[PDB]
């Protein structure tokens, strides 16, 4: 269930708000799987997490 | 009580004005399994799947 | 005769003992570890459960800071001094460091520099920031060369680091010194840019004349996170207060001779008596341990020589005492004088050969020597194949194989079975317990034995030589 | 040049050697797994030693 | 023939396990775990989460004796004390302190101006005898070891005097706090104190088993606290019971055996083969009959005085001194133990009944000189080694301390029960050098060596033996 | 000739190794341990944090027993009634001493047969309160920790709802039950898993030392219940009666044997190895068709009854029948030996170990023997501290962990400052450096003398 979770500036908390109250997988949720990215200017090494 | 665990560690660490170049908004991809589950187990619950 | 060098040596070996137990003196092991309990083992607040050893961000370091360390280092008894357990007196004020480096000094890619304003490098002594910044008044916001502030490298964990940057001399009372790090943490002070990290002070402890200097550093990588590490160092600098410290001078002045006569004893042999002499392992043995001994007696020497470092904090001391060289030189002397100590106890073989089973050991272990360097070439080579395989394979996620060293020294571990598994295998299911299984196989069941087949032969053929010759003549 | 001769010649007998350590210790360890089935967490010394 | 040594022989080996099943009564130590458990891990506050062995500071120690320490002493049914219900409190228990003078060291004149009191380690040249605080007891005067019936302790930093100032407490809570309270306000623990005893003794008539218990805590001249227990279990009623007197009976027979083997031995030798002492088994007799007539010689002398008991019971209102008893118990076992095992070993000489025993024992007797020869060089090897480790880590790790704490450690690191955490930050180079060199020199060099000198040494006994026979 | 004894062999071998996965395969373990995990560390209350396992106080015990241990019977469950039992002792048991007994008036001895106590107390009501025999008590010894207990005492059956077995407690709390003389006390009852198939009997146990304080102990034992309803069960029948026929097989083919050879046959070490395996297997035979004709109370107490279930009769035979068929299979897994032993290069390693047995038992002897001096000192000096070498047992199984590397030393330097590390340290050098190298210096010369008698008297013609 591809969620965006994105309005980076302000409204990622209003998001998140509006899934939880409109239970978005309340039951029958296996699994979150939430992952994004990574990145080091200095060292020059990006990460997966 | 995930959400309170994204609301206070996860968000703060994407869009803080602090060192963390992400390089691309973050995701959520849940499962639903398409049927429900049994409530919580009394005593002992499911060994390990 | 072999007896004359023989009751030399022993005097030789009673003086070094005698030097050895005055120097490792009554127990201040107990004086290091309630400093260091006192320091590292409390929590940065009453409520929270962090102490310094476990620092993990840099608002961590802020509660220790305002917490903890002002704790420790006043206890109430005008401006009256601090006694830390009521023994140890606190020497003038504490100091904090920190070394920076410099916004713009990386490179951002082209395509990136629209989401990322700003890299700073790792640290380097040809990156680290020299400007004025903040509320640019006193001398916690201006850069001080390491020559300015007596300073010195470091080497601490991910880097060495230089002795300048931007410092504090703290107060003598609480109330001032938690005022003067309430205003740093105002006024920011520590930023992105921030790289490292010093607090360092001295105490003394008249009970026994033994003086104690704390170093607590504290390393910002650029990828993030804290590394804290400490450093707690016992001095005598006031030698000569007791009888006992008279006949530790004598015993001393009884060194240095024995020193000269075996250097003397050694040219006067050397120059035209025997001029390969290399060719008994018994005369290199000698020549390092005068060498050790030499270089030990020149760091003693330019080290106790001048403690006007001392003599200067006795003038005023509402200053702050600097006494890191003088650490860094008892370190270094200790070494020295342990591994002098070591090899001066090995080289009492070269007398033990008093009956016929004495110099069969000693003859098998003279043949054996050869065929057990040819065959440790070969373990060695293997051992380092199956670190280096760790190394590339576990070291980015087991933090007992993220360098080389901790892999060699991990791998030597494995064989006392002092082997954590609940880590090493998760971090590659397949491979990871390969490595394991082949490398205890291969190496108990295989590479241990070969020495055993090897000693044993010499070792047989060395008594049949030797009982042969032997009830035939 | 012995040792590498030497590991070539002896690998039969440390097969071999190999092969019983491995067959002693399944007999032992399927001895030890079917020999508890309790869980008493006490000094039953026949069954204990 | 020789089956006349092997009875006898025999029989004494069954007297010696009769002797030491009886020592040894079961479950007795069930009886010092309940009472160390009691005194040693109950928290000294409710609120606090301290106990005795994690004492850091003098307000820890006042601490315990307003709290753990008087709710394990004094139990609720004047009236007497019974710890469990079962075990009765015997009299009072005392509470002594040893400190030293000021002035007892030299200060600098470097800075002596800033700093005017030192005091000394504890020795007994420097230790304070003058009175001080509000001077009207006992806990404010010097007493002397031999006014106290005292002995020395031999502490964890050092050896401590009989001596100092004591105060006995009382037979009731009620009033012990309130005697610890008038201790703890006119301040008895200053800078000078550097040690503390609690002492006590319980009875448990149940069994028939005393027990005395000892408190110490040591303040080094560096600040901090050194906490250390003794609970000893005594018995001092012997004859109650019918078992008592068989071991008593067992007693005067193994006193006989003794006297029969020693008479034989020094009969042996009165003029007949002079230095016999080529021999092994001779000097195995010699030594287990040293050791048998000292055991016999401390056991007849702690338990022919007992009038410390007597006492006590006379006016059951004092202090009970049993301290001596129970280091010349501590004594005894120590010696019986050690003759026990020596005997044990005795069997050696007829387990030869075969001839495969016959070649073995021939085999181990043929090793000892050869080994013997390699120990004195592995140990060498292995006092440089603790030498070395000593003079690096002997201020940082803690196992380390000492040079026989150093040997320990080396011992163990064999069997792989070391940290290595601790080592390598301890010092970053020559740490990790001293762990490598050492693991690599003792597994792959010296235990092939000794392995490689048993078997050319069992290969060379057991062609011989097939060479002089079956040959001939 | 060889080759049928190989294929019969593999054969018997293929059916016991898949008849002892129905055994180990069955998830015993899990409903065992989830009943040790349910009754034991649960907390007696939220206001205390102390549990079975850490009891210390009589109090304690009067906590638990009103608390976790009725939230665990009471919320498949509760065969019959439990039951709650006592073992005390007599006032004047033992003997003051004439010069202390003017302030001691109470003496309890030890726990004995001799010592124990018979008289009624308290309020003369019931069973709580009266002695009853053990041969109408239903019951036999326990041996437990300190001592060894009988199956008499005073015993009092609870009822099939908490709230009146909560009543009964409480009534035997307010009118004292556990006085001073009060030496063990049992806990029984049984459960009833009802899921597949499979009882639970559990005991517990809780020693009071005439010295003071507590001591408890558990014991949980899985029973069995035998039905077929699913090919799982039929396989597992059918390979039971193939495995009685293969035992008869081997007897009768012994017998045939044994007819020709009747005293040249117990010579070789295969042969007397079988008729151990075939004689281990009969009596585990035997035993399985005797308990496996008891189904007549496994199912009669189902029903809701008020009867107590003695179910010691059964678990004492569950646990006899497998403590045997665990040697059986390992003498069946090392009697495959004899078929490895074929190959040119396998039989010079049996040879060798055929030949220095007879050196090897001897070292073995001389060995224990020092081995038993060193435990026996041990126990001499660390007895009454360590918790380690607290019965002699303890102190030989110490010392095999030491030789693995099980080390503790803290408090073994505790005990003893000196004596104590002398100990260690001698051991560990003895038993590292030299007493375990002799086995290998017999071994390797048995292999060179056989290597060398293999290949130079033969190989040369
Ligand atoms: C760092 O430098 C970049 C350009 O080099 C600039 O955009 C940014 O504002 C600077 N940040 C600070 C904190 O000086
Ligand atoms: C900087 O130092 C001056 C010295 O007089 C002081 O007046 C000023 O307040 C300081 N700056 C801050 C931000 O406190
Ligand atoms: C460095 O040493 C000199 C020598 O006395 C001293 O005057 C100066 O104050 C020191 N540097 C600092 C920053 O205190
Ligand atoms: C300790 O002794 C010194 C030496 O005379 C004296 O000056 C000081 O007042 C003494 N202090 C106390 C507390 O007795
Ligand atoms: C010392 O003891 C006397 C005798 O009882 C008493 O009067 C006095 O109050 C005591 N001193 C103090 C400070 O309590
Ligand atoms: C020491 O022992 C004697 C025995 O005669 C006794 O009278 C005295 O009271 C004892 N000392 C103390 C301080 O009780
Ligand atoms: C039994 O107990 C009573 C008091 O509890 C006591 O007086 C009596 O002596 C005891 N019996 C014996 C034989 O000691
Ligand atoms: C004890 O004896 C037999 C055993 O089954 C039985 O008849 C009797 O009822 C038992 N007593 C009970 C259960 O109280
Ligand atoms: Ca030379
Ligand atoms: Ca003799």
């Amino acid at each position: 269930y591809v969620q965006e979770l994105g309005l980076s500036l302000e409204e990622s908390r209003d998001r998140l708000r509006f899934l939880q109250l409109h239970n978005w997988l309340d039951n029958r949720s296996r699994a979150v799987f939430l992952e994004l990215t990574r990145y080091s200017p200095a060292v020059g090494l990006h990460a997966a997490v | 009580e995930l959400w309170p665990w994204m609301a206070h560690v996860l968000l703060p660490y994407v869009h803080g004005n602090q060192s963390s170049p992400e390089l691309g908004p973050p995701r959520l991809r849940q499962v639903r399994l398409q049927e429900a589950l049994y409530p919580d187990p009394p005593g002992p619950r499911v060994h390990t799947c | 005769s072999v007896l004359r060098e023989l009751v030399t040596y022993l005097l030789f070996l009673i003086v070094l003992c005698i030097l050895t137990y005055g120097m490792m003196s009554s127990n201040v092991y107990y004086y290091t570890r309630m400093m260091s309990q006192l320091f590292l083992d409390t929590p940065v607040s009453k409520t929270e459960k962090t102490n310094f050893k476990t620092l993990s961000s840099m608002e961590d370091f802020w509660k220790f800071t305002e917490g903890s360390l002002l704790d420790g280092l006043y206890w109430k008894m005008a401006d009256n001094r601090s006694f830390i357990f009521y023994e140890n007196l606190l020497l003038g004020v504490p100091r904090i460091r920190q070394l920076r480096v410099r916004n713009g000094s990386c490179s951002i890619p082209q395509d990136l520099r629209d989401e990322i304003k700003e890299c700073y490098d790792v640290y380097s002594v040809s990156s680290e920031d020299r400007a004025p910044f903040g509320p640019r008044n006193g001398t916690a916001w201006i850069y001080t060369s390491e020559k300015d502030l007596n300073g010195s490298s470091h080497w601490g964990i991910i880097a060495t680091y230089s002795g300048a940057g931007y410092y504090l001399d703290l107060s003598r009372t609480r109330e001032e010194t938690a005022a003067q790090v309430a205003s740093l943490k105002k006024n920011v002070w520590l930023d992105r840019g921030t790289r490292a990290t010093f607090i360092d002070f001295s105490v003394y402890n008249a009970n026994i004349n033994l003086f104690c200097v704390v170093r607590l550093l504290v390393e910002f990588p650029a990828t993030g996170g804290v590394i804290p590490s400490w450093q707690f160092q016992p001095l005598k600098l006031i030698r000569y207060v007791t009888t006992f410290d008279f006949f530790l001078a004598a015993c001393e002045i009884i060194f240095c001779f024995f020193i000269f006569y075996y250097v003397v004893e050694e040219i006067l042999e050397i120059r035209i008596h025997k001029l390969h002499y290399f060719r008994s392992f018994w005369n290199c043995l000698d020549v390092v341990i005068v060498v050790l001994s030499v270089v030990a007696i020149g760091i003693n020497i330019y080290r106790t020589s001048n403690v006007e470092v001392l003599l200067q904090f006795l003038e005023d001391q509402n200053t702050f005492p600097n006494f890191e060289h003088l650490a860094y030189w008892q370190i270094q002397f200790n070494n020295i004088a342990a591994v002098t100590v070591f090899f001066v106890w090995i080289k009492l073989f070269k007398f033990i050969n008093f009956n016929r089973t004495m110099s069969q050991l000693s003859t098998t272990m003279s043949r054996c020597a050869k065929d057990l360097f040819g065959f440790a070439i070969m373990f060695f080579i293997i051992f380092l194949a199956y670190a280096q395989l760790a190394y590339l394979v576990f070291g980015t996620q087991v933090d007992d194989f993220s360098t080389f060293q901790e892999c060699i020294f991990t791998q030597f571990r494995i064989i006392l079975g002092d082997i954590n598994f609940a880590e090493i295998e998760e971090a590659n299911r397949v491979l990871g317990p390969i490595y394991f299984t082949t490398f205890v196989f291969f190496m108990f069941f295989i590479l241990l034995n070969m020495f055993l087949a090897i000693i044993n032969d010499t070792y047989s053929e060395v008594k049949s030589d030797l009982a042969q010759q032997k009830a035939e003549m | 040049s012995v040792f590498g001769k030497t590991l070539c010649r002896a690998l039969p007998e440390l097969l071999g050697v190999t092969l019983g350590l491995v067959v002693l210790g399944v007999a032992y360890a399927q001895l030890a797994i079917l020999l508890v089935s309790s869980c008493v967490d006490s000094l039953w010394s026949v069954a204990q030693a």
